[PDB]
């Protein structure tokens, strides 16, 4: 990063990589989705589990694309 | 001499309107070329510490003088690059400030006029200039 | 019948956005065509500049010709 | 941006701004560098609001 | 400001009208006689114009023509300070989540999350109030 | 001249204030009109001997909060810390006496859900009580901000609006006070 | 004469733009802009709610619903799309223009602004946050009759948080409310006298004062309802009276309230219609005296909503609801008269204007219907009336709406909507809801009555309701076009660099730079007549203006 995005750049740790990220959000997907693998009998869990874990993921390919193609940095 | 609809505010500003459904803008580009351009601009100016500027239009019977009047109007202009072309006399110019001097714009005012004008021959303009401007910020170091 | 019901509901509304989109989708905007090198350039004068960074000696500069 | 609205005498709505260093040419000041400090950003913490009186 | 406390005249005239009348309609015509919860609102409803539009009167027969108030007049007429606009502040929302919290506790009927609500309440109302009058630290 | 902004954004306020104790009106008459003869009922046994001399410090309160305007509006700043804290404490002793009877009519079985009675009248009364209290609080909110700065006109229109608020109270009451001990 | 400018506008701001600005504005602008993305948000989530009903109502029999999902599916509906999208953006839009149609630089209490904003929104997730509850949220119907809403009928969580989230955004109105008077009276610039402000004014403080009238009461009535529930009170007990008591009360509120979000949209297409006809509003004047009458007539007739209790004085009210009819038809006549003779281009802002006369009139017919006790007596408590409403609450909350935001959008942005994704959405949304509304006045006609989860497959409403069924789909399919043209269009819109993208704006909004600086103004022209930017812009035009305003 530098001055214009984080005013405070060389004040202290402004920067993360954009990979750790990424490959968190889809292990954050992927801990959701494993949690599946349990004792309840119900659905509606199970649901709620597919939703977040495929709106983290639809984010993290939003992001991943857009930084491809150049639209954001 | 203001055009239709066009008034003088109190404090010397111009209260413009266009007719409804109109555009106020309508540069003859793509919306998303206009954008990979400023994106080019904007982020190669940050990286160099130096104003970037694209001019489109005649130049005159000499290129390389109307080039020097034109950079005045663009702010800051001792550290501004100012990269002219136009289309109907086929010819690119590249006119840069005083403080520009010095930091590694001669070797990359060729590259970007060989680079803008290998892209101007497959008859794209904007392509063309987002090329030249890429090659030029990097060959530029911050202040 | 409960065939006929649940294609009507899900049927309809996709099949009247195909046709109303394409009417109106099809049609062109008030975006101006992209200008063409062999067209002259009647257009205005442009000059774009960056906004950055924020805020006569000329040192020099370099030609071309295409 | 010490809260005061002015009108000005063809419209204009500016607010008065209290510069915390020196100034240029005309009103608008010089910008100053960040020092890693909390800058002041109410007029009532700079001494604006001036005492009550002294007094039970 | 004459047209200002006209508006709420011409509606406590009309408030006023419909309160006695219903009222009267009522007595002698409703089953039950008097129609109590919907004629108190009607009487009360002309209380809000007439101490609105009494105020308006008291103010406007102070102050001359004001530049908003002059048919012709020019903007250069009220050049000068307006007043004191808050420029920024975090406490409205604050203030919001106290009295939220308050509500929660009324909700569920929590005697705890009450009393913590209206204590938040006032703390949070303090600040606002205290925003810009707060002096510099004597240290 | 100028109109004070504050000033009208609190007597517009005050006026809606005035329809809250709409509802609370109307819940009393509906109620008095299904009393089928008593009202109140037994066994609430209202008393003159103590609401009268209560009420009576409620008035005298807005007298006080009345002087207190006179000192702001004069720059006097300790002239209107003096009446308003008077005012504070015959505002407080109003809570004060108005829980004493609320204590007396509960143990003589009139509560909320013990009759109908009890419930207009203890939310009626209870909800300007609430507003009393909350006025109590404005008192003292303007009385800290009066030590923090100097004494400027829009100190002083602070304090005029807190009367205006202190006023509306007491002249609610009266209507309370009319309806309820009088109007039987 | 060479200006430097970007190729194109800053599609979004750095990083922490937006954030801290969010919680600690005081700017109209902005507070405005926060209360549409939050209104639509809840005109989502709770469009999404009569979704689930319309579906469910489809075929006989509960297919996926059962009657207690149901019946909560309509009261947060109702509670949802009335006071939690349709009364906040009565004040959204007065956030955005009402300061620069007055000429001034901000609101009169810029805090007590904020502070509204928040209240709501905090009240809003309350009432809302009862479906979490194990019992689920209120099931008891927007009008919470008693005793239904009593501890002894209506036990659960769900209904307390209903009744203390209404409080709380209750309490927000009315400090908006009170903002938007003293912010009239005293915020207005030089040479901008009280008959000189655009409608659209007019009807925000006419509906303030409204506000002050409804709202208090609503909130003294949610409190003695509370006391029911936990004090174990007798304000509403049917044998001391409160059955009608707390009726009363509550349609005291609600008739003011619909005007509430009647009234500032009637402002809002008063606003359009002269912009795009190149003429000035017809019946200036009397469009104030019919705002004035429309105010003070609702108040005293709150009563027609209860008709079928046969406890309230029928002349009186049904007279004075037929009074109503006459300010309202006044309206129309002014509207279309600022059509006439004119010339209209119809764009979006001006289509979807187009779309509130046409619709807005049939519901209108209704209303008058109903307004007879005798007609009233078989249509009430039917969806006969869920037709009519759904005509008189999407004429203005919806296509006024979507008007107001495509007309404002670039003033508030610098960029312009698409004009062809607006055309596709407005006529999507028309022919859904004319589809899922119209055949709903046939089905309360037949003897179905509203809130109704189940019907047997003998009663015959099931061929009109999957028509119902499938308009409905429609209006939700209807939303995409607009939801994509409002993500697109606020990065990669058209750009606006001029004052009047319209060209024939009046009020004074159009006179400043789109977006308006954090002022609102940089200078102020002369102000002589109800269009200063008109003025302004076409200075050979005031002497025609002058000698041609009477006929
Ligand atoms: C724990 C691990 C868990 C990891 C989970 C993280 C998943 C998130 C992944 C991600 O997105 O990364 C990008 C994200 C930031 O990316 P960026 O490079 O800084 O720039 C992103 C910009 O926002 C780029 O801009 P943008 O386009 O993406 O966003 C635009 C817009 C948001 O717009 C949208 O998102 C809507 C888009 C809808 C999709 C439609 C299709 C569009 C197709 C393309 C068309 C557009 C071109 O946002 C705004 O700025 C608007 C402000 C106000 C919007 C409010 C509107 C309300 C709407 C209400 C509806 C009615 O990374 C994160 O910050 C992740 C947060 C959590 C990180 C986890 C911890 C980090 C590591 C910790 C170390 C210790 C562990 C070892
Ligand atoms: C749930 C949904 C809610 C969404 C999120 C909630 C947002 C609300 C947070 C508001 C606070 C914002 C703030 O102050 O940030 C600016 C502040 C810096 O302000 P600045 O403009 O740089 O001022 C420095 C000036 O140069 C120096 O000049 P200056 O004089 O302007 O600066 C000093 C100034 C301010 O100096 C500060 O920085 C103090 C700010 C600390 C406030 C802590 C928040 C609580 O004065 C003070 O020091 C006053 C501090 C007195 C604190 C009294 C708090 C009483 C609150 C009672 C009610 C609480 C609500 C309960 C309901 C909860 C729900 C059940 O940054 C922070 O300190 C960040 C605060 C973030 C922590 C909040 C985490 C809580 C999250 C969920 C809460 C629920
Ligand atoms: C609910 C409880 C809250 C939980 C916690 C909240 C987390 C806040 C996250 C945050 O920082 O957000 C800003 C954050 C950016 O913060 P920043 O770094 O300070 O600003 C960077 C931008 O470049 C800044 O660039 P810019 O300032 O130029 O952005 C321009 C524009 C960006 O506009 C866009 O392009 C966004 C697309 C608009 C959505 C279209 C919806 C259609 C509505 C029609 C309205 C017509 C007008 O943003 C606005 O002006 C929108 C203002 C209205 C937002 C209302 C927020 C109120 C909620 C308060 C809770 C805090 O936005 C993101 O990038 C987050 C993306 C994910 C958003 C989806 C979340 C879904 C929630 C539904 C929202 C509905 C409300 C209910
Ligand atoms: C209830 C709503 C009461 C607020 C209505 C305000 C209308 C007047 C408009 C105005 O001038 O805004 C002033 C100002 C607006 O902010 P601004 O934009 O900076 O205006 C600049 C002014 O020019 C700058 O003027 P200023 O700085 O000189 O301050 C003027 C302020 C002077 O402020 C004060 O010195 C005392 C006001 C403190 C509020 C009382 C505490 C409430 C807590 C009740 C606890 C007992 C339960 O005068 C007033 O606003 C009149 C208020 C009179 C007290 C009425 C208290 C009713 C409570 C009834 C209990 C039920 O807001 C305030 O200072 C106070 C507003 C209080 C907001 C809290 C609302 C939630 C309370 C929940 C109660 C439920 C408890 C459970
Ligand atoms: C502003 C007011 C308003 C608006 C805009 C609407 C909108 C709609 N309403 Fe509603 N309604 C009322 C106000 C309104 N309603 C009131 C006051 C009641 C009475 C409450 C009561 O009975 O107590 C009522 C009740 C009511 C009834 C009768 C209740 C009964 O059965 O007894 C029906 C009929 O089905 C209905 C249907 C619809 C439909 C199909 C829409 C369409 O407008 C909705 C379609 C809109 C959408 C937006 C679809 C959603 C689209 C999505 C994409 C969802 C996705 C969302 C997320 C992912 C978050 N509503
Ligand atoms: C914007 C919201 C809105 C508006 C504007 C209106 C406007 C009107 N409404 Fe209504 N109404 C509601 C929202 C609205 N309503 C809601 C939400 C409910 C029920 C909610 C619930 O119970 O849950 C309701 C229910 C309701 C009832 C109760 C019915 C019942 O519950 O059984 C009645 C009774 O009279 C009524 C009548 C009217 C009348 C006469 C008008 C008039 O203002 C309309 C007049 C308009 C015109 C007349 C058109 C213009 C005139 C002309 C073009 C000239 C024509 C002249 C003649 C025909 C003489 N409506
Ligand atoms: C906040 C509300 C506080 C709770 C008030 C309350 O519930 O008190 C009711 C209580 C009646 O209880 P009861 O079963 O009759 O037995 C009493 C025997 N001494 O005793 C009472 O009746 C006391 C009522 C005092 C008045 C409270 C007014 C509250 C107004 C806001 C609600
Ligand atoms: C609780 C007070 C009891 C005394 C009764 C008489 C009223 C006079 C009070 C004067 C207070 C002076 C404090 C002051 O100026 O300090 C100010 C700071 O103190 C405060 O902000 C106190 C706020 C109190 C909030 C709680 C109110 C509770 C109300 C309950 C009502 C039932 C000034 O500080 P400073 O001079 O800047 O150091
Ligand atoms: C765009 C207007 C749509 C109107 C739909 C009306 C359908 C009526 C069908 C009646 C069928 C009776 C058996
Ligand atoms: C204001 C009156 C509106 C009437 C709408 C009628 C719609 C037609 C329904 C036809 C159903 C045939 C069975
Ligand atoms: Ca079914
Ligand atoms: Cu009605
Ligand atoms: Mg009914």
């Amino acid at each position: 990063v530098d001055v214009e995005d984080v005013p405070s750049a060389e004040w202290g740790w402004s920067h993360m990589p954009i990979g750790v990220m990424h490959i968190g959000g889809l292990l954050s997907a992927a801990f959701l989705l494993v949690m599946m693998r349990g004792n309840h009998v119900g659905h509606v869990e199970d649901w709620f589990l597919i939703g977040f874990a495929a709106v983290i993921v639809a984010l993290v390919g939003r992001n991943w694309w857009l930084r491809r193609r150049g639209w954001i940095r | 001499d203001l055009p239709y609809g066009s008034a003088l505010t109190s404090s010397g500003r111009i209260s413009a309107v266009t007719e409804p459904g109109e555009l106020s803008v309508h540069y003859p580009f793509p919306t998303m070329d206009l954008v990979v351009l400023d994106d080019a601009l904007k982020y190669g100016s940050r990286a160099a510490k130096a104003r970037f500027a694209v001019y489109i239009g005649p130049l005159g019977a000499d290129t390389a003088a109307t080039a020097r009047e034109i950079l005045a109007n663009v702010p800051t202009p001792e550290n501004a690059v100012l990269l002219a072309v136009s289309p109907d006399q086929r010819a690119i110019e590249v006119v840069y400030g005083a403080d520009v001097k010095g930091r590694g714009i001669e070797s990359a005012a060729p590259l970007g006029v060989s680079a803008a004008a290998a892209s101007f021959k497959e008859g794209n303009l904007i392509d063309g200039l987002i090329s030249a401007v890429r090659v030029m910020s990097a060959g530029v170091s911050p202040a | 019948s409960t065939a006929l019901t649940h294609g009507l509901i899900g049927g309809v509304p996709l099949v009247l956005f195909a046709v109303l989109a394409l009417i109106f989708l099809t049609r062109k905007g008030p975006h101006p065509d992209t200008y063409k090198m062999s067209d002259p350039w009647t257009h205005a004068p442009i000059l774009w500049a960056a906004e950055e960074p924020r805020e006569v000696v000329i040192g020099g500069g370099a030609s071309g010709k295409w | 941006e010490t809260g005061i609205i002015k009108r000005l005498p063809h419209g204009a709505y500016v607010e008065l701004h209290q510069p915390l260093g020196p100034v240029d040419e005309h009103g608008h000041p010089i910008p100053l560098e960040y020092a890693g400090a909390p800058l002041p950003k109410r007029m009532n913490k700079l001494g604006s609001g001036g005492a009550p009186g002294t007094g039970s | 400001m004459h047209i200002e406390a006209r508006l709420f005249e011409i509606l406590t005239a009309f408030f006023a009208l419909a309160a006695v009348v219903y009222a009267v309609l009522t007595a002698m015509f409703a089953t039950g006689g008097v129609e109590w919860a919907g004629t108190t609102a009607l009487v009360l409803t002309t209380g809000l114009t007439l101490i609105t539009g009494t105020f308006f009167r008291f103010v406007a027969r102070r102050l001359d023509t004001r530049p908003e108030d002059y048919e012709d007049a020019e903007i250069s007429d009220g050049a000068g300070e307006l007043g004191f606009f808050a420029p920024h502040s975090w406490w409205p929302i604050l203030i919001s989540l106290s009295f939220s919290t308050a509500a929660v506790g009324a909700a569920l009927w929590l005697p705890w999350l009450i009393a913590a609500g209206v204590a938040f309440v006032i703390t949070s109302v303090c600040g606002l109030v205290f925003e810009y009058y707060w002096g510099p630290e004597k240290h | 001249n100028r109109p004070n902004m504050v000033s009208v954004g609190t007597i517009v306020w005050l006026s809606s204030e005035l329809m809250f104790f709409a509802g609370l009106f109307a819940m009393y008459f509906t109620a008095r009109a299904q009393a089928g003869g008593a009202w109140p009922p037994e066994p609430t046994e209202l008393n003159l001997a103590l609401a009268v001399p209560v009420t009576l410090v409620l008035i005298a309160s807005s007298f006080t909060c009345q002087m207190g305007v006179f000192a702001a509006e004069r720059g006097d700043v300790f002239g209107l810390r003096r009446w308003y804290v008077i005012t504070f404490l015959m505002g407080l002793f109003f809570v004060l006496g108005q829980g004493y009877e609320y204590i007396h009519l509960v143990e003589h079985g009139t509560t909320i859900p013990g009759s109908a009675y009890g419930s207009v009248f203890y939310l009626a009364t209870g909800f300007h009580g609430l507003h009393v209290i909350g006025g109590l609080v404005a008192f003292v909110l303007l009385l800290a901000r009066t030590k923090m700065s100097k004494f400027t006109p829009a100190q002083a229109t602070a304090a005029i609006v807190v009367s205006y608020y202190w006023h509306f109270v007491d002249i609610v009451w009266i209507a309370l006070f009319a309806t309820i001990y009088f109007v039987r | 004469e060479l200006e430097a400018r970007r190729p194109f506008p800053e599609r979004m701001g750095p990083k922490g733009n937006l954030i801290y600005k969010l919680i600690t504005t005081t700017d109209h602008k902005l507070i405005g802009i926060m209360y549409c993305v939050v209104c639509f948000a809840f005109f989502l989530v709770g469009g999404l709610m009569a979704l689930f009903m319309r579906t469910e109502l489809a075929m006989p029999g509960l297919q996926f619903l059962s009657n207690e999902q149901f019946n909560q599916l309509f009261t947060m509906h109702g509670t949802v799309m009335l006071l939690f999208y349709a009364t906040p953006i009565v004040f959204g839009f007065a956030n955005l223009v009402l300061p620069l149609q007055i000429g001034a630089p901000d609101v009169a209490f810029p805090r007590l602004n904020a502070l509204s904003f928040w209240l709501f929104l905090f009240g809003a997730l309350i009432a809302i946050a009862g479906f979490i509850t194990p019992g689920g949220a209120a099931d008891f119907g927007w009008t919470a009759y008693s005793p239904l809403t009593d501890a002894i009928h209506s036990p659960g969580a769900g209904g307390d948080l209903w009744i203390m989230g209404l409080a709380v955004g209750g309490l927000g109105t009315i400090l908006g409310g009170v903002n938007m008077i003293t912010t009239v009276v005293c915020m207005r610039a030089p040479g901008m006298t009280m008959f000189r402000m655009p409608i659209f004014t007019w009807n925000i403080l006419v509906t303030s004062i409204l506000v002050l009238i409804a709202f208090p009461i609503l909130t003294a009535a949610l409190f003695g309802l509370a006391a029911d529930r936990h004090l174990g009170a007798h304000i509403y007990d049917p044998a001391n009276g409160g059955v009608l008591l707390w009726q009363h009360l509550f349609w005291f509120f609600g008739h003011p309230e619909v005007y509430i979000i009647a009234l500032p949209f009637f402002g809002i297409v008063s606003e359009i219609f002269p912009v795009f006809s190149r003429k000035p509003i017809f019946g200036y004047t009397t469009l104030i005296y019919a705002t004035l009458a429309i105010a003070a007539l609702s108040v005293a007739v709150w009563a027609h909503h209860m008709y079928a209790t046969g406890a309230v004085l029928l002349p009186f009210f049904s007279f004075m609801t037929f009074l109503i009819a006459v300010p309202t038809g006044i309206k129309f006549f002014n509207w279309i008269g600022t059509m006439w003779k004119g010339q209209l281009t119809f764009e979006t802002p001006m289509l979807f204007s187009v779309g509130f006369l046409i619709t807005f009139l049939l519901g209108g017919l209704s209303g008058v219907l109903l307004a007879s006790p005798p007609l009233d007596f078989h249509v009430t408590d039917s969806y006969f009336v869920i037709a009519h409403f759904h005509y008189v609450l999407f004429g203005t909350i919806v296509f006024a709406t979507y008007a107001g935001i495509y007309f404002w959008f670039p003033k508030m942005t610098g960029r312009l909507l698409d004009e062809r994704l607006g055309k596709l959405h407005f006529w999507l949304t028309f022919i859904g809801f004319h589809t899922t509304f119209l055949v709903q006045h046939w089905l309360g006609d037949e003897g179905m009555p509203r809130r109704y989860a189940d019907y047997l497959p003998t009663d015959g409403f099931t061929t009109l309701n999957v028509i119902s069924t499938v308009g409905a789909f429609i209006l939700g399919v209807s939303m995409l076009p607009f939801v994509w043209n409002v993500f697109k269009s606020w990065r990669y819109g058209e750009p606006v660099t001029v004052d009047d993208p319209w060209g024939y704006g009046n009020s004074l909004e159009w006179a400043t730079s789109c977006p308006p600086p954090r002022h609102n103004f940089t200078e102020l022209p002369r102000i002589r007549s109800e269009r200063p930017a008109f003025e302004l812009h076409y200075p050979h035009m005031v002497e025609r203006m002058r000698a041609e305003a009477h006929v």
